RNA sequence: UUGAUGUCACGGAACCUUUGUUGUCUUCGACAUGGGUA
């Protein structure tokens, strides 16, 4: 389940650190590339939590 | 002197080029220079520049001749006319100069010793060999020698593979350009011939030439003597000045599917209701007028232009969607001929893509006539593969090194076979297809692709020649042929899905006998009769048939039949051509085409790659070198199995059904959840057919473990378990059968206690015969919601986990109404019948699904699965905090207002004010007053009781006008003054200089004008501001006379068309001559009143204050001129209708007037006029609990959340955090397949209909019934304010009483007047009580408490009963269900019967709902509540109150006076969650 | 645009792998509308 991971690596972050930074791009890739290959990942159908700062840092990392 | 012949060749296939090179890189070490130098060259001018044109070198015409000449030597004998010939010279010690060497055995006549290096005489062989220039060959470049831009102007290139024959894969490949011969036929050269050449050297060269017969690759004869950017451009700008930019890749679609013809274009769908506001086609000028203009141009109502045209755009659009030996042999020979006829039985795809076409990633190859080509290359290696299967040995050759020795490279060197072309010319047709997630249930990320496919029928030319030593033709040559000609001819690629077969039909050959020197010299004469001519003269010279081999091998593939028996609608989807079609549906059907000379056909069918993956999944799921891989292949081995498309046999036509999706809080029709689609009809009576057939090789059909599999898997699909087609989850696709024909049964032969009754119920429900109750009611959920985070996935059937069916039976205990909307006049006035498929009374299986669903979500604590959470609510205000204002970045304020008369006969301010003051853009001059004075001339003998003295003037018409001096000089002032008997009469006769005592009073009189009028020139100010007209919107209409109206003198006037020049008739208080009102007359409207006289003018304009605006209240407002403008209860005419709702406006906009509330900084709300709506900040979905929220909805939270477009991530910003509930677990969601399956319900019995019908004779027709009015739900009945106390009460649920006895009879419940007809009401078909309807339900790896729950959610008790239908409210369709089997499954043999654990089952259900809710379960009893039924003895009253107790002849109340009573604001909700509340 | 005593390139199938699928009862009652009086 990379779901889990990536909210503790987002509640964790802070945009300063490079090693964040690579670490948050390192997660995202691997869920990517595990929706692509299909897996048992795939039953996984949760969301993540804290909605508006979930957001505002997934909109700050991609932009 | 010198002599030269010249000389030509005719092209009668196309032939091959080689690219150009640079010079140094021509050379022995080159690989594909080497490769070259049997294909033609490439000119060019310049070096750096590509301009140039094609020609043939002369050294390979050489070489060509040569060959030519040794076979005819060692034909005949060796002597030309009567000369030895020597067999020449071709070796030398200086091999290191030369450029290629001799691979092939040379030929021998003789045996005598070649003749010497130099010597007096030569013989003709060696004076055309030279060795001495006796003979120059000429290169030969074109007539003329035109010149080209480039090699891609006159051909294009191709991909040649090499396969492996054990597997049937390719490993490596070669590029080459090909040039087609229609448009290059003819070349010309010459050759030099000295005098000095013998004549029968002369005689060898001309026959040699006349029997040369292929160079380049090809067969020859020789002899001797602007809008398509533009309109993409318009289109990509429209969609950008709208935000439709999701349908990109969909209209890109479109537009190339409508390549075929432009008349598609007219007959493009429409959107419902008969208007042009289709979501694609009319985005904007508009998507369809540019089409149109773009069809009706002249130069494109060409074919070709117009498919061209569409090409174009259509790539365009995609393009920004993705932004020595010396050995002899003989001297016999023979040619035999071969012709025939091969036709397509199935679709074909031969692969050949082109670079500068993105869009479809498979493609066919065509010529540049866009005619379907069957390639000379794809030909011979067919033929190779099926010699090679007939010896039953690989050839383990490789490129280059001498000749192999093989039997198949022996025949394959006598092989010569034609390129082919076909006189069908239309475009083809597109495929599309998926790939399927085995875990979830749906389509993995980003598997689409598709294919380009030809069609079927199509007929080519054949001509196959063979060249050898034998009488006539190899007998595995014969047995090939006999292969091809019964239909095992596979050639073309994708075999696996079923491309490629063809037959071999009119079948003829001859043999000839070129030892012969008659028939030598004919042939020769003849040129071969490769050219037309000779060709239809050697035609007239054909014997029919074919020969017969003698060890005849039997084939290698085997067919197989299929038939399946199909009892329900079936949909195989396809987007592209729903988005195109006339019918106007959202899905529809797959149809393929079949070429017919000319013309196509058009036929429904069902998918071979559909059928292929359903069998595959099959397989796969009760059992790299496993037994999928050896079976179906794999990325690195071919397959074993084919399969072909299946065909209807009697052809059906589509239907249509309507769906709509239902809100669980409002119970009704939830917006933007309206859908159809288009299936083929099926049932029962007259269920669907299906044949076609698939290929499987025989070493598979000899292996036992191989045949059990597809036995098994077989039987699986035959058990009901795996449906074909779409939409599975509500009846469609079940099959009933599956037969196998032709295996020798070798597949086939795999292929072969009563319920307990319900519990009682213990809910009680006291009814009183006196009072009224309420139609609806709502049950409070529970707090707490439990979430599992990992469903079960389908890959498997998982153990501990049941499967199988439930089969039950449903009862009407009331009448029931299920219509059909196909047609909305069977009897303005709708009218509808009872649903209908194939004149049999049928209730759809989704009704029954969402029924179900009601009560298992309630039962089973989960969430709101269908819910509009985006939506927001308003309210009317109440005749404080609202002041003045006027916008823009901040606002700006007024500290006070004052009333201007507009709508009397004493004012006349048109006559003056100016147009733009009016809409208030500039400053007006008006003058205000605040206070009057109000004499009464003698002493109070009053509530602030001044004090004054009074100087009398005069007394007009009646009246007193006086000047008054109060306070004894301190104060003046005019005015008038009405008698007041016991005071007036004091003075009746007056004496123009008298004066009196006075007690003033003050009241409050805030009034402005322009002009002071006569009675007061005293006391008034003058001072600016702005004026705020809205015009006349006070208006009071209803269907019949009131009460003032019912007061008013004569006839009311006429309706002026304009807003303006409207004036009072009549004031509603005659006595005091106050409270003007207006009338007026039109055709059918007959009533209105307007009560409105005044307008506002603000003043005292401040400089100071400014208040920023926020995007909240921007939102605010906009959903409220939303609300404004969207009315369906507004006042027919305009003039009575205020600016907001009369100019339609939209969007807020600077320097506009407008009232408005203030925190310390921002401002709060907005509202256009002085009593308006309030808009609540938060929309509906916030006003519940988080855990009660749809699992997986839509956002709520402030954010556009369109940055995250176009990202994986953005998905889980729209989940729960802790997974799914049971009902989302259960009946599936988004991106979860369901685990149970609906079926159709049909009628046991023959139909009992409420009223009686017209006819006798047919009693399978009912008579019609008028009901009242249906109108919305209302959620701020339920939700009455804007503060934070107020939530959603919970799921509302209708009960069940008897009210449709009143509708029956023809009044109406609540009044008990005559039902009136209009166009607002209905009419329908009705079924009376006690019939009965039959179904089933298929479920699929379920927990005992899932398959408990269910079973209680369907029988729940004796006394409860479910609702079902339309009318609910007025108590139609009362329903109950009882199960009567429950089968299950153990193993793909075995089917038990599970009638011998429903108590089991049932109590681990309950046991689970306790070990969920500690033993409180509230929600269960007001639910049972809900449901029962009324016994006997028992008439409960329930309807809905009048808006007005005069309007009731029953004298109950109303609700105007009941909010002002039981049901006020506070205790609403409370009243409302209580089941069965009496409120009269 | 060729060399000359040597050309099996008709000496080589663009081939092989992927279900347009998933989720939705043709359903239904409380208003609308801005002022008026002193
Ligand atoms: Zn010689
Ligand atoms: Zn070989
Ligand atoms: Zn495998
Ligand atoms: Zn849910």
């Amino acid at each position: 389940n990379p779901i889990r991971d990536i909210q503790d690596r987002l509640k964790t972050a802070k945009f300063d650190n490079k090693d964040d930074m690579m670490n948050l791009a390192s997660s995202l890739y691997k869920y990517e590339k595990q929706l692509m290959d299909s897996s048992e990942a795939t039953l996984c159908q949760q969301g993540l939590s804290n909605r508006p700062n979930s957001f505002s840092q997934l909109s700050q990392f991609r932009d | 002197m010198t002599t030269t012949m010249k000389i030509s060749i005719e092209f009668l296939e196309p032939f091959r080029m080689t690219k150009w090179q640079e010079s140094t890189r021509r050379n022995k070490n080159n690989k594909e220079f080497v490769r070259g130098q049997a294909f033609a060259r490439w000119h060019r001018n310049k070096k750096d520049n590509t301009k140039g044109r094609p020609y043939i070198t002369g050294t390979l015409l050489r070489s060509a001749v040569i060959r030519s000449a040794e076979n005819l030597l060692t034909l005949s004998d060796g002597k030309i006319s009567e000369k030895t010939c020597c067999p020449g010279k071709f070796d030398t010690e200086d091999k290191d100069r030369l450029l290629q060497l001799r691979q092939r055995s040379t030929l021998r006549w003789t045996d005598k010793n070649p003749c010497p290096d130099n010597a007096e005489t030569y013989c003709p062989f060696c004076e055309l060999l030279g060795r001495s220039f006796r003979i120059h060959f000429g290169n030969l470049s074109l007539p003329g020698k035109p010149d080209f831009d480039g090699p891609k102007a006159i051909g294009s290139q191709r991909v040649l593979n090499r396969v492996d024959f054990k597997s049937g894969k390719a490993h490596d490949f070669f590029k080459a350009y090909e040039v087609d011969h229609t448009r290059f036929p003819r070349f010309e050269g010459e050759i030099t011939i000295d005098n000095k050449v013998s004549a029968e050297a002369r005689k060898l060269l001309c026959d040699s030439l006349k029997f040369t017969d292929r160079l380049c690759g090809a067969l020859c004869v020789i002899r001797f003597d602007n809008l398509a950017e533009k309109t993409a451009e318009q289109i990509i700008s429209i969609l950008d000045d709208n935000k439709k930019t999701e349908y990109t890749r969909l209209l890109a679609d479109a537009i190339r599917s409508l390549r075929r013809s432009s008349k598609l274009v007219a007959g493009l769908p429409k959107d419902h209701d008969g208007k042009d506001d289709h979501y694609l086609w009319d985005i904007g000028v508009t998507i369809r007028q540019i089409l149109t203009t773009s069809a009706d141009t002249k130069e494109l109502k060409n074919a070709g232009k117009w498919r061209e045209f569409c090409e174009k755009l259509g790539e365009a659009l995609y393009l920004k969607s993705k932004d020595s030996r010396s050995v002899s042999i003989g001297s016999v020979l023979k040619e035999t001929v071969v012709c025939g006829e091969l036709v397509a039985k199935t679709p074909f795809f031969f692969g050949a893509i082109d670079e500068d076409a993105k869009q479809t990633d498979l493609q066919v190859l065509l010529t540049p006539d866009n005619k379907y080509r069957l390639p000379r290359s794809a030909v011979r290696g067919i033929l190779r593969r099926d010699l090679q299967t007939y010896f039953d040995s690989p050839c383990n050759a490789e490129l280059g090194g001498r000749p192999c020795m093989c039997k198949t490279c022996r025949i394959m060197r006598g092989i010569t076979v034609m390129d082919a072309r076909s006189e069908y010319n239309a475009p083809p047709e597109i495929r599309h297809r998926t790939r399927i997630n085995p875990f979830t249930g749906t389509v993995a990320e980003g598997a689409l692709f598709n294919m380009e496919v030809a069609p079927e029928g199509i007929v080519f030319p054949f001509q196959l020649r063979y060249r050898g030593s034998e009488d006539g033709l190899p007998d595995a040559l014969k047995t090939v042929l006999k292969w091809w000609a019964e239909g095992q001819a596979f050639m073309s690629g994708a075999a696996s899905t079923g491309k490629g077969r063809f037959r071999m039909e009119n079948a003829k050959y001859e043999t000839l006998d070129l030892s012969d020197e008659n028939q030598r010299n004919d042939y020769l004469k003849n040129w071969g009769w490769r050219d037309e001519k000779g060709l239809e003269e050697l035609k007239k010279r054909l014997n029919s048939g074919l020969p017969e081999p003698g060890n005849y091998r039997d084939p290698k593939w085997h067919e197989i039949n299929v038939s399946i028996e199909m009892a329900s609608p079936f949909i195989n989807g396809d987007p592209i051509r729903a988005a195109v079609d006339k019918r106007g549906t959202d899905v529809v059907t797959f149809v393929k085409y079949k070429a017919e000379g000319e013309e196509a056909k058009p036929v429904c069918a069902y998918k071979a790659e559909s059928f292929r993956g359903v069998i595959r999944s099959a397989v796969a799921r009760i059992h790299c070198e496993c037994l999928l891989c050896q079976i179906f292949g794999s990325e690195y081995e071919a397959g074993k199995i084919r399969f072909e498309d299946l065909v209807f046999e009697s052809d059906p036509e589509p239907v249509t059904f309507d769906h709509v999706a239902i809100d669980r809080f409002t119970g009704g029709a939830a917006d933007k959840k309206k859908f159809d689609d288009s299936p083929l009809p099926g049932s029962p009576a007259r269920p669907l057919m299906l044949k076609g057939s698939f290929w499987i090789r025989r070493d598979v059909l000899e292996d036992e473990e191989y045949c059990k599999a597809l036995g098994k898997a077989l039987a699986d699909v035959n058990n009901g378990l795996y449906p074909l087609g779409g939409k599975s989850a509500i009846g469609y696709g079940q099959v009933k059968s599956l037969g196998i024909k032709g295996d020798d049964k070798r597949i086939s032969r795999l292929m072969n206690v009563a319920v307990p009754e319900k519990p009682k119920t213990d809910a009680e429900v006291r009814i009183e015969a006196e009072k009224v109750y309420y139609p609806h009611y709502f049950v409070e959920p529970h707090k707490k919601v439990e979430r599992e985070e990992k469903p079960c996935g389908h890959q498997k059937f998982h153990e501990g986990r049941l499967t199988g069916k439930i089969r039950c039976k449903l009862i009407t205990k009331t009448p029931l109404i299920v219509p059909d909307t196909s047609n909305d006049d069977f009897f303005y006035h709708k009218s509808y019948a009872f649903f209908r498929l194939h004149k049999q009374i049928m209730i759809p299986g989704s009704e029954l699904r969402g029924m179900v669903s009601s009560v298992y979500e309630t039962v089973t604590n989960s969430c709101f699965r269908i819910f509009d959470e985006t939506k927001r609510l308003s309210w009317r205000m109440d005749a404080q905090d609202f002041l003045p204002g006027r916008v823009g970045k901040h606002i700006q304020k007024f500290s006070e207002t004052a009333r201007v008369p507009f709508y009397d006969k004493t004012q006349k301010h048109f006559d003056i004010l100016d147009e733009q003051e009016i809409a208030g853009e500039k400053p007006v001059r008006m003058w205000v007053k605040r206070f009057i004075k109000r004499l009464s001339l003698v002493d109070p003998a009053w509530k602030r009781r001044k004090e004054g003295i009074a100087t009398f003037i005069e007394q007009k018409n009646g009246s007193y006008y006086f000047n008054v001096v109060t306070n004894n000089g301190c104060t003046s002032f005019h005015l008038w003054h009405k008698p007041d008997n016991f005071d007036q009469e004091k003075l009746e006769g007056i004496q123009n200089g008298e004066k009196l005592d006075c007690w003033v009073r003050d009241s409050r009189y805030q009034k402005a004008f322009q002009e002071i009028p006569e009675n007061d020139p005293d006391g008034w100010e003058c001072k600016e501001g702005y004026l705020h007209v809205v015009g006349p919107s006070k208006v009071e209409f209803s269907d019949k006379k009131g009460d003032v109206i019912n007061n008013f003198q004569g006839t009311l006037p006429s309706v002026p068309n304009d807003w303006k020049t409207i004036r009072t008739n009549d004031f509603k208080n005659r006595k005091r001559k106050n409270e003007p009102v207006f009338c007026c007359e039109d055709d059918k409207g007959n009533y209105y009143t307007m009560a409105k006289y005044c307008e506002t003018f603000f003043f005292d304009l401040k400089e100071n204050e400014e208040y920023e605006i926020p995007e909240k209240a921007r939102i605010k407002y906009k959903e409220l001129l939303r609300v404004y403008n969207n009315n369906p209860q507004a006042v027919p005419e305009s003039v009575f209708q205020s600016r907001v709702a009369r100019e339609n406006v939209e969007k807020l906009k600077s320097g506009d007037l407008v009232y408005f509330k203030h925190n310390e900084k921002y401002v709060e709300d907005i509202v256009p006029v002085r009593i308006s709506r309030t808009v609540d900040d938060r929309m509906i979905g916030k006003r519940m609990s988080a855990d009660l929220r749809p699992c997986h909805g839509d956002w709520v939270e402030d954010g556009d959340l369109s940055a995250l477009n176009a990202y994986p991530e953005k998905r889980l910003l729209l989940r729960h955090p802790k997974g799914l509930c049971p009902a989302c677990r259960l009946f599936g969601t988004g991106s979860y397949k369901g685990r149970v399956r609906f079926g159709f319900a049909s009628l046991e019995n023959d139909p009992e209909w409420l009223i009686p019908g017209k006819n006798p004779g047919d009693p399978f027709h009912g008579g019609p019934v008028m009901l009242s009015l249906l109108e919305r739900p209302r959620p701020t009945w339920s939700i009455p304010g804007s503060d934070n106390k107020f939530k959603v009460p919970g799921r509302k649920f209708y009960v069940h009483h008897h009210a449709w006895k009143t509708i029956k009879d023809g009044n109406h419940p609540t009044t008990g007047k005559a039902i009136e007809q209009s166009p607002n009401n209905r009419t329908v078909e009705a079924l009376a009580g006690g019939n009965s309807f039959s179904f089933e339900i298929a479920f699929e790896n379920l927990k005992e408490w899932e398959l408990g729950l269910l079973i209680h959610s369907l029988q729940l008790e004796k006394g409860l009963a479910h609702k079902l239908g339309m009318a609910k409210s007025m108590g139609f369709g009362s329903v109950e269900i009882d199960v009567e089997s429950v089968r299950l499954r153990k193993d793909w043999k075995q089917w038990r019967n599970g009638n011998s654990e429903i108590p089991n089952w049932l109590g681990k259900g309950f046991a689970k709902l306790k070990e969920w809710f500690r033993d409180e379960l509230d929600f269960i009893e007001n639910l049972k509540k809900l449901l029962w039924f009324p016994e006997g003895d028992q008439a409960p009253r329930v309807c809905y109150p009048m808006l007005r107790k005069k309007d009731d002849p029953n004298g109950n109340s109303g609700y105007e006076e009941l909010k002002d009573g039981e049901f006020k604001k506070e205790d609403r909700q409370k009243k409302l969650t209580t089941p069965w509340t009496p409120w009269a």
